[PDB]
């Protein structure tokens, strides 16, 4: 009740499992079908006539699970681009207990609103739903047992074309910021809009940079195959998200410390290993490396900077919203409602 | 045994709310591990060399 | 020959390994098969201690659980009795076995407690059974214990009769390797590729053994899994055939087990 | 726990039948679950996995100190050598029906320490027992066998 | 420490049953028969094998949890023809299989040490 | 009365493999009335298609040559038993979830076996009877 | 281009805690550091004469294995002459959902 | 602390092993992996238990569980 939609769903690693088992690609034999089946507990003894009946009998992963789904369950859910005879396998369709299209993941099974446990819950019961849970967890569970699932250092790996793009991109973001510093330095640059001058310069190379991280982002994203282990959690929706591919395959990028850039620490220079009125990126915490290439020592401690104001962060506010709670609980702890509605 | 005979404590209450004594500072290249701290109420108020 | 039943064809054998193929059989058969003869054969070994003197540098417990884990002969393991059954107050004669370990540290240089000095006074009644194994060169096995001057060691052990389902020491086989279809004709796995997947994947030994498929050929969804490549190592208790032949009469006496309780249940209708 | 924050609990055991087994008999002593690598983005994990295998099927202590000149594509190399899949993948069957796996699965050694946390120390249950003496509640402690 | 003891994987209990046979009442010709201190290794065996047989209809197993050795068979065969009858006649099958295997092993290794 | 529902010869123009492995989509034109489109999703590992290829398709309502399985349990084929799936060489069973009128003249059936979808587009004296819920689905080549 | 000094090694910017994670610049920070924590729990040899004393606890493990891989400056705290773990083969994947 | 009895994966015994695999290292200057595969160390997991073993047993004889100081 306090945003009125669910708590709980299909989470981690049944929820990757869910995802790979609905693809238009997985068929299922004799054998297996006949062993999910049992595992249900509230099967009826009747086998579903399969989709392929010759030249070999085969089910689909879709007609399997659907045995789990109770009866006189509806939904519709269209998502970008789909229509009545979906190309990309998008959106949900399920008409009295059968999975029409639609691929199930963290739209569908997960703790969202007009999900498939909300709709459960809100026309059979709580009963039913905690019968659903269990039965679709036996189902899947049992089918990745025999699929298998792993993850390695090669799905964070990528072509060397796309770190061509990569580079390119970083060289030519240095560029744009080295050209802003050259114009900056001859007293032509202009103040933005109630803002000093110094202010305008370092929101110009703060933005620059950060651009320049996100598109080398995105094409590493792009460059990735559908067989990819991360590529395949993160559609799921189980865990990660393209942040994360960028930084372990992309860039890092531009390290801050309480919103601003590496401050000068020392007098007029941020490192003993740097010249006097040094600006350019490097010197100001912007790691252009990955997590799989390595990271420099410099740009090394400005990321450990970073990390270290998360963990105060942390570390303190606890007691501090601790005593807001109590406060907040003591304060309102004797209201009701009454019999007149009051 | 070997990282407690190589510690250090600054005397400030660790309850206090001063957030600049507690964060990494460029002074300490070379000199402080940035990565040992502790965690909870000592976190940058114990130093390891 | 019996050619309604399964085939073999031994290709190597050795004192410790034998390597094979299995051929028009069933994978569930070759599965539980191979499962029965890791977890289910009977051996000998090391069930209680019981110490004298102990002026090492090493504990109690820890001397046990080494002794716990040599290996002994057990050959004629079927002519024990289980101590569970043997009407014998704590261990007996015919179920159990009783050796003695002693050592003492004369010498000013470290001396070796190997297991080479377990030494059995009990009585045999003319089986071979409880011979220590040994495959070293040098012929003193595992090594036990350590000793200093003026340090001595004296205890005794009693072995008993078990599977490997409820310790690992009384297992006989070490590892086995099972390997089927190494053209990958029937889709049972599904590569994982940088640019090509027919090249980073080495190939496995056996591909020589069957023919490679060629691109013309549609897939063919009638085949089933037919032929197994194993080998089968011993710990070196028992010989590596008697492991193979004593999984299946276990697999077939279970199967019995099932057929004798059935009848029993079918009589029990009757009535 | 391993070198890297990443640590756990026991959650079941299992015997060696039922662990899945690659071609050549090898069965893992332990198994993690995949959904911890990418939020933590511990690659290191992975590279010192990689690295431990090459070693251990090379024999030679493999060197991982920052700041040098060790690469992932040259240690690859080096493992292709002896004849695995360059990004230390393999082929596993399953344990209880002896099928092959439509995945394969990342393999190898790590180093693993056990912390000092064993639950037979934090396990406690109480139906009745000592008061105090002022305030005559149940006492506090565990080895006083309190509330 | 909570441990159960390791024999009460292969031991049976006092008033312990090795085989529990009950009818199913949703298909007929349906039983589901208990099997007690047993394993994969027994269960998958008799599925593949009663998988064989052209009367037998549906044949699946499952072990519910693995704290416990135990696991539940179920059977459905064609109108005539009892279920207990094809659980004997795939027990005979594998027994004959394994005998069959047993004699070209020996066989086989007789030989290899005769050319050894 | 014969069970087969529909009937006819189509010509394949292309197909679309997309991301897929072993499933592919392709649309055909009536050789015989102009106003017929097929767009199918087959199992090509099984049966494989090429562009321009002529194949027969059939829609009917039962197996059965000579005339209750919809809630009864499917049973494995047996050895002596002969029905309609002898004669051609891809059978499908699905159910038909959407009749669309796209104009006064021509209609739209959509079926899908087991998430496998299939759009017929077609005349509505041709595609009168398949006002149907399940349907089985013959293909030869 | 007017240098005075030099930097011995950069590593040694790390304590003694943080000289046994291997490859610690491909990690985040805040792995690094818990890891720094948890270093301090692991269970070894203390001393190589815990024979005698008689501590309030002590814990020892039965074999220790040093580590496959292992840091340049691990020879200066002596982590190969009193390890704190065991090389364990971990495969990575789905087993069940345990 | 004495060489493992058995390897802790695959079930094989190492333990006699130890002291052949030290003479290589000396008597015949042999490198260590060539030496591990001398003796039938074949799977890595046998060389990880040869191979990264602490042979902490030669201290303790040393001394005595008698008298140490701090």
């Amino acid at each position: 009740p306090q945003s009125n939609k669910p708590c709980m769903g299909i989470v981690q690693d049944t929820l990757c499992g869910i995802r790979k088992l609905t693809l238009r690609d997985t068929f299922i034999e004799l054998d297996q079908v006949l062993n999910m089946l049992y595992w249900v507990p509230d099967w009826d003894g009747v086998i579903p006539t399969p989709a392929i009946i010759k030249p070999k009998p085969l089910w689909s992963g879709k007609q399997i699970l659907s045995v789990a789904i109770p009866n006189g369950i509806h939904l519709q859910r269209f998502d970008e681009g789909t229509t009545l005879l979906s190309p990309k396998d998008n959106g949900m369709l399920i008409i009295d207990g059968q999975i029409i299209f639609g691929v199930v993941e963290k739209k569908t099974v997960g703790s969202s609103n007009g999900g498939l446990i909300h709709v459960v819950t809100r026309e059979k019961g709580p009963q039913v739903c905690a019968k659903l849970f269990g039965n679709i967890q036996k189902v899947v569970n049992f089918w990745l047992l025999h699929n298998g699932f792993s993850t390695g250092i090669g799905d964070t790996i990528a072509d060397g074309p796309t770190m061509r793009e990569i580079t390119e991109t970083i060289a030519e973001a240095k560029k744009k910021v080295l050209d802003v510093t050259k114009e900056a330095q001859a007293n032509l640059l202009t103040a933005k809009h109630g803002m000093t001058l110094r202010e305008s310069f370092e929101d110009n190379v703060v933005r620059f940079l950060n651009e320049a991280r996100d598109k080398a982002g995105r094409l590493a994203e792009v460059n990735l195959k559908d067989l990819n282990n991360v590529k395949q959690m993160v559609m799921a929706g189980s865990k990660g998200s393209f942040i994360n591919i960028a930084q372990m395959s992309a860039c890092v990028g531009q390290q801050s410390v309480e919103g601003k850039r590496i401050a000068f620490g020392f007098v007029d220079r941020t490192l003993p290993h740097f010249s006097k009125d040094d600006y350019s990126p490097e010197s100001k915490g912007f790691v252009e490396n990955s997590y799989l290439r390595g990271l420099t020592p410099q740009e090394f401690f400005f990321h450990a900077m970073g990390g270290r104001e998360g963990l105060i962060d942390t570390a303190v506010k606890t007691a501090e919203t601790g005593y807001i709670q109590r406060r907040l609980v003591k304060a309102l702890e004797d209201i009701m409602v009454h019999y007149d509605n009051t | 045994t070997l990282s407690h005979l190589r510690r250090t404590n600054t005397p400030i209450g660790r309850d206090g709310k001063l957030a600049k004594p507690r964060q990494l500072h460029n002074t300490h290249w070379g000199l402080v591990c940035p990565a040992e701290t502790p965690e909870g109420q000592a976190c940058g108020l114990v130093k390891n060399l | 020959m019996s050619e309604e039943g399964p085939q073999v064809k031994i290709r190597e054998a050795s004192k410790d390994n034998v390597d094979f193929i299995l051929s028009n059989v069933d994978l569930a058969m070759a599965n539980s098969l191979r499962r029965v003869m890791i977890a289910e054969i009977p051996t000998l070994a090391i069930d209680s201690v019981e110490v004298e003197t102990n002026t090492t540098v090493l504990a109690d417990e820890f001397i046990a659980h080494r002794l716990g884990l040599i290996p002994l002969q057990s050959m004629d393991i079927e002519q024990l009795e289980y101590s569970r059954d043997c009407f014998c107050e704590d261990h007996c004669d015919k179920c159990s076995v009783v050796l003695t370990l002693q050592a003492f540290g004369e010498s000013e240089s470290t001396t070796n407690v190997y297991s080479k000095d377990l030494v059995i006074v009990s009585n045999l009644m003319g089986r071979n059974i409880g011979h220590p194994i040994i495959q070293d060169k040098e012929g003193n096995g595992v090594l036990i214990c350590k000793l200093r001057k003026g340090q001595e060691l004296k205890l005794t052990c009693v072995a008993k009769k078990g599977i490997a389902k409820e310790h690992a020491k009384w297992g006989p086989a070490a590892a086995i390797e099972f390997e089927y279809d190494p053209w990958n004709k029937l889709k049972h796995t599904d590569y994982w590729y940088e640019q090509d997947s027919a090249k980073e994947w080495p190939q496995s030994k056996n591909c020589e053994y069957e023919d490679p498929p060629n691109e013309g050929d549609p897939f063919d969804y009638k085949a089933q899994a037919d032929t197994f490549y194993m080998n089968v190592e011993s710990v070196g208790s028992i010989p590596v055939d008697q492991v193979v032949v004593r999984g299946i009469d276990t697999l077939q006496k279970k199967v019995a087990s099932i057929l004798l309780a059935l009848t029993q249940m079918d009589q029990d209708k009757v009535n | 726990a391993s070198r890297h924050g990443q640590k756990g609990t026991i959650g079941i055991t299992y015997r060696r039948e039922d662990m899945p087994f690659t071609a050549e008999g090898i069965v893992p002593d332990l198994i993690i679950n995949p959904h911890a690598i990418p939020s933590r983005m511990t690659v290191a994990h992975l590279i010192e996995c990689l690295l431990s295998k090459v070693a251990a099927l090379s024999g030679n202590e493999g060197d991982a100190s920052p700041f040098t000149d060790i690469t992932v594509e040259g240690i690859s190399k080096l493992l292709r050598e002896h004849g695995y899949q360059s990004r230390g993948f393999e082929v596993m069957y399953n344990g209880h029906t002896g099928k092959k796996l439509m995945a394969q699965i990342f393999f190898g050694p790590t180093y693993y320490q056990r912390l000092r946390h064993m639950v037979d120390d934090k396990i406690h249950a109480r139906a009745r027992g000592p008061m105090q003496v002022l305030t005559r509640q149940p006492v506090e402690g565990r080895s006083r066998d309190g509330g | 420490m909570n441990a159960p003891d390791r024999f009460e994987l292969f031991l049976l209990g006092e008033g312990e049953s090795k085989l529990k046979i009950d009818p199913d009442t949703k298909a007929p010709n349906a039983v589901v028969i208990t099997f007690e201190k047993e394993d994969h290794t027994l269960g998958n065996l008799i599925r593949a094998e009663l998988l064989n047989d052209r009367k037998v209809l549906f044949a699946a197993y499952k072990v519910e949890h693995p704290f416990f050795a135990r696991f539940k068979l179920r059977i459905q065969t064609t109108e005539g023809y009892d279920p207990k009858d094809a659980l004997k006649n795939a027990c005979n099958s594998i027994i004959n299989k394994l005998g069959a295997l047993k004699t070209n092993f020996e066989t086989e290794w007789n030989l290899q040490t005769l050319a050894a | 009365m014969s069970n087969t529902l529909f009937d006819d010869i189509f010509q394949v123009s292309e197909v679309d493999p997309g991301r897929y492995n072993k499933v592919c989509r392709i649309e055909a034109a009536s050789t015989t009335q102009d106003q017929c489109k097929l767009t199918l999703d087959i199992n090509v590992e099984l049966f494989p298609v090429a562009a321009q290829d002529s194949l027969t398709v059939t829609i009917a309502s039962s197996l059965n040559l000579e005339d209750s399985s919809a809630t009864r349990s499917w049973r494995p084929p047996q050895a002596g038993d002969r029905s309609l799936a002898d004669d051609y060489d891809y059978v499908m069973y699905g159910t038909a979830y959407k009749f669309e009128e796209v104009s006064k003249d021509l209609i739209a059936v959509y079926y899908s076996f087991g998430g496998l979808l299939m759009r017929l587009e077609g005349n509505y004296r041709n595609l009168n009877n398949l006002k149907q819920e399940n349907a089985y689905l013959l293909i030869r080549r | 281009t007017t240098f005075t000094h030099c930097e011995i090694h950069p590593s040694m910017i790390l304590g003694v805690a943080a000289s046994i994670i291997p490859f610690p610049d491909h990690n985040q920070s805040p792995r690094n550091t818990y890891q720094s924590a948890m270093g301090k729990q692991a269970m070894g040899v203390f001393l190589t004469n815990y024979n005698v004393r008689m501590d309030t606890m002590a814990n020892i493990l039965y074999y220790p294995q040093k580590p496959l891989g292992t840091t340049r400056a691990m020879e200066y705290l002596k982590f190969r002459e009193l390890p704190a773990g065991q090389n364990a083969i971990v495969a990575i994947a789905c087993y069940s959902g345990y | 602390m004495i060489v493992p009895v058995r390897c802790f994966s695959c079930g094989k015994v190492v333990g006699d092993k130890w002291e052949s695999y030290l003479n290589l290292l000396q008597e015949d200057e042999l490198d260590e992996g060539t030496a591990l595969s001398r003796l039938g160390l074949k799977r890595y997991c046998c060389r990880r238990m040869i191979l990264t073993h602490v042979d902490l047993i030669e201290k303790f004889l040393r001394y005595n569980p008698l008298e140490k100081r701090d």
